[PDB]
Formats: structure tokens, C-alpha cells, sequence
């Protein structure tokens, strides 16, 4: 769905 | 039979716990300053408080073993299903019986039943929630046991979305044996009496304050008056 701020935080 | 393995496991997951449970709450001054004058006056303070928490548990979750070999996506899938439920897990910490608040140091980092409802919940949800801490705080558990049973609500195979169910419940599986173990071998009677089968039941009861807490989310965010006063990343997780 496009989490952008979580996929940054994943890294 | 504590394995070797196992044993690393437990040091991985509570290091990881150690790295993003600050038990001084000192950053909860970066906060929007709470409100308990009050309608929702505790939700931009709330929002910034879950919202810090949202962080603190991705990073919890990126050190569970196995947790990186995912794919990005059921990565994002277990983290935006499992995130309100660790919350209140890693919740417990700060909860204390002497009086069912949250107790995050001083008085205005104390957080009690009045709060969460001027933060726009209603008893529907936070009798249960309370519910939840209290047994959840009476089972007493281990830190070892405390961060295994995060680690496993985090690495749920039926979350909705999941693409490899398979490698889910395979990574939650060697979690799983490893807490069973625990109990087994570090764990004295009587309180390792039933305490696998009661800290999974806990994983059903947060299913349930997960759904509950999702229709009332639901319901708080859907006027854009409420949605403009949380988090970017609030948004993001929990719906936009
Ligand atoms: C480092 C810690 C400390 O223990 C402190 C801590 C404390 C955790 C607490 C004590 C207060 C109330 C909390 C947040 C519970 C409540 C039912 C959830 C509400 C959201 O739906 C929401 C969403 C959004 C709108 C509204 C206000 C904000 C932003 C919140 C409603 C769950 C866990 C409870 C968490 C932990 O991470």
C-alpha cells in the first residue's frame, strides 16, 4: 500500500 | 536442552529489547505536551507517545531472528497488524496494579483510564485493555519470556496479507520452541504452570483488542479534524 515511512525504518 | 541456539535467541532478543525500551521515558518530553483540563486533549500527546512506540518496535522487530529474510512486504504486513498489540505488550512494563495507570515516571507521563478516554477510546475497549495488563502483569513473566512472546506476536503466520505463510510460521516456530523451552528449563513451579498456554492465550486476547482497537481507530480517525492532529507514521501503520 506504500509506506514509505516504514519501509525507511526497516533499512 | 536449552540449546546453544536457543540461548542466543533469548541474549539476541533482549538486547534488542534493552536497545528500544528506554525505562526512563526521558525522550517523552519531545512530546506534544499532554492536556487534562478536554475534548480528546490527551490525543496529540498520545499520538506522539504510540507513534515513538511504532518506531521503537520496528526496531525491535528488524533484530528478531529470521525477521530480515522476509520480503519487504510481509515485513510491512506483520508490522502494521502486530504493531497496536506489541504496544500494549511492551506496555506492561510501565503498568502498574497499584492502580491500573500506566506509570511513565511523573505524574504527566502517568496515564490512566480518564487519559485514554480524553484520548478518544471508549470502555468497550479500555475495560478489556486493562483486563489484558492486569493478567498479562500477574503471569508475572520473565524478561526472557516478555520479549520471546513480543518477538512471536510480531512473526504471526495468519496475519491478513502474509505472502510466505510458510517461512512466517517457520521463523515463529523456532520462537516458539525456544519460549517452550525457557519455561521448561528456567522457569520453577508453580508459576511455569500452564504459562506457555496462558502467554499464547494473551496472543488471542490482543487479537481481540486489535480488532476492537481497529473499528474505534477507525471511527477517531475518520473526521480529518482528529487525522490532522496524530503522526505521519500513526497515519501511515494504523490507516489513512
Ligand atoms: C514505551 C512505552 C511505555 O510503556 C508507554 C506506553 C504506553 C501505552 C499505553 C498507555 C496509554 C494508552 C495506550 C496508547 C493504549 C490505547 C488504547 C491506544 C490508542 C491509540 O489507538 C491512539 C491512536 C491515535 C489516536 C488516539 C491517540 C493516540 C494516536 C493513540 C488513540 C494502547 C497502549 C496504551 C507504550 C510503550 O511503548
Amino acid at each position: 500500500k506504500n509506506h514509505p515511512m516504514l519501509m525507511n525504518l526497516l533499512k | 536442552k536449552l540449546s546453544e541456539e536457543q540461548q542466543h535467541i533469548i541474549a539476541i532478543l533482549l538486547d534488542a529489547h534493552h536497545k528500544t525500551y528506554d525505562p526512563t521515558y526521558a525522550d517523552f518530553r519531545d512530546f506534544r505536551p499532554p492536556v487534562r483540563m478536554s475534548p480528546l486533549s490527551m490525543l496529540p500527546h498520545l499520538a506522539d507517545l504510540v507513534s515513538y512506540s511504532i518506531q521503537k518496535v520496528i526496531g525491535f522487530a528488524k533484530m528478531i531472528p529470521g525477521f530480515r529474510d522476509l520480503t519487504s512486504d510481509d515485513q510491512i504486513v506483520l508490522l502494521k497488524s502486530s504493531a497496536i498489540e506489541v504496544i500494549m505488550l511492551r506496555s506492561n512494563q510501565s503498568f502498574t496494579m497499584d492502580d491500573m495507570s500506566w506509570d511513565c515516571g511523573s505524574q504527566d507521563y502517568k496515564y490512566d483510564v480518564t487519559d485514554v478516554s480524553k484520548a478518544g477510546h471508549t470502555l468497550e475497549l479500555i475495560e478489556p485493555l486493562i483486563k489484558f495488563q492486569v493478567g498479562l502483569k500477574k503471569l508475572n513473566l520473565h524478561e526472557e519470556e516478555h520479549v520471546l512472546l513480543m518477538a512471536i506476536c510480531i512473526v504471526s503466520p495468519d496475519r491478513p496479507g502474509v505472502q510466505d505463510a510458510k517461512l512466517v510460521e517457520a521463523i515463529q516456530d523456532r520462537l516458539s520452541n525456544t519460549l517452550q523451552t525457557y519455561i521448561r528449563c528456567r522457569h520453577p513451579p508453580p508459576g511455569s504452570h500452564q504459562l506457555y498456554a496462558k502467554m499464547i492465550q494473551k496472543l488471542a486476547d490482543l487479537r481481540s483488542l486489535n480488532e476492537e482497537h481497529s473499528k474505534q481507530y477507525r471511527s477517531l480517525s475518520f473526521q480529518p479534524e482528529n487525522s490532522m492532529k496524530l503522526t505521519p507514521l500513526v497515519l501511515e501503520v494504523f490507516g489513512n
